[PDB]
């Protein structure tokens, strides 16, 4: 019963803009931020910026200045994303979610923008990175998988593991280092402080082959490691 | 961040 459904796929000129819209229902709209995430194929999330409508807070990562623009509607309880003067670069899947990493964790499906040099954004010297050092990972079923993320400061306990499936949207599996999200099984676990964190896979099955990546909440602007696909041996 | 605020 809660939903967060987004748009459709836009398909689009370089040059345009797009507004790609994000119904929330099932809870108090003015009760949760709506946070808008860009995901480009086989590569790393990244964070946006949020909306908080219940207090008409707007953060953006400095990076997306000047080409999104975060609004959202409470009469009809949706969160709009636009983003502005399209290049190839835009070209990704966006997701809106609500809060941040722990119990009101939840996820759009995601909307496909498809556009038909050096104008987009870069990220701060100061923004901290987050580094998965494999981006893909063999095993077998049974046996124990370790996945791990360097953060390039102390982000404190302050880290999150999504796990996701292709045309699927990321699902919370830990947060606050080693905390396990109602509903993820058992044998998935956190670990971790500081600079350097784990998440743990004991007696690994096929459905957990997927991508999975950890996540920083320490310090704006969010960031994300680059992500590891776990595949069969 | 990391701690949330209440409504
Ligand atoms: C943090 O969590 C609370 C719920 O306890 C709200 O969702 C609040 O909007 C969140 N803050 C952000 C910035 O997402
Ligand atoms: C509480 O305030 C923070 C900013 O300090 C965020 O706007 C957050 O989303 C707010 N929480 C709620 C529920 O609106």
């Amino acid at each position: 019963q809660v939903q967060l459904q987004q748009s459709d796929a836009e398909l689009v000129k370089p040059g345009a803009s797009v507004k790609i819209s994000c119904k929330a229902s099932g809870y108090i709209f003015a009760d949760h931020a709506i946070h808008w995430v860009k995901r480009k194929p086989e590569q790393g999330l990244e964070w946006i910026g949020y909306i908080s409508p219940g207090n008409d807070d707007i953060k953006y990562n400095e990076k997306f200045k000047g080409k999104a623009t975060l609004t959202a509607d409470k009469s009809s309880s949706t969160a709009y994303m636009q983003l502005n003067s399209l290049t190839s670069e835009d070209s990704a899947v966006y997701f809106c979610k609500r809060s941040l990493p722990g119990t009101f964790d939840y996820w759009g499906q995601g909307t496909t923008l498809t556009v038909s040099g050096g104008g987009g954004g870069s990220s701060g010297s100061s923004d901290v990175v987050m580094t998965q050092s494999h981006k893909f990972m063999s095993t077998s079923v049974g046996d124990r998988v370790s996945i791990t993320c360097k953060a390039s400061q102390d982000v404190g306990t302050a880290v999150a593991w999504y796990q996701q499936k292709p045309g699927q949207s990321p699902k919370l599996l830990i947060y606050w280092a080693s905390t396990r999200h109602t509903g993820v099984p058992d044998r998935f676990t956190g670990s971790g402080s500081g600079t350097d964190f784990t998440l743990t896979i004991s007696n690994v099955q096929s459905e957990d082959l997927a991508d999975y990546f950890c996540q920083q909440y320490s310090s704006y602007p969010l960031t994300f490691g680059g992500g590891t696909k776990l595949e069969m041996k | 961040a990391p701690g949330s605020t209440a409504p």
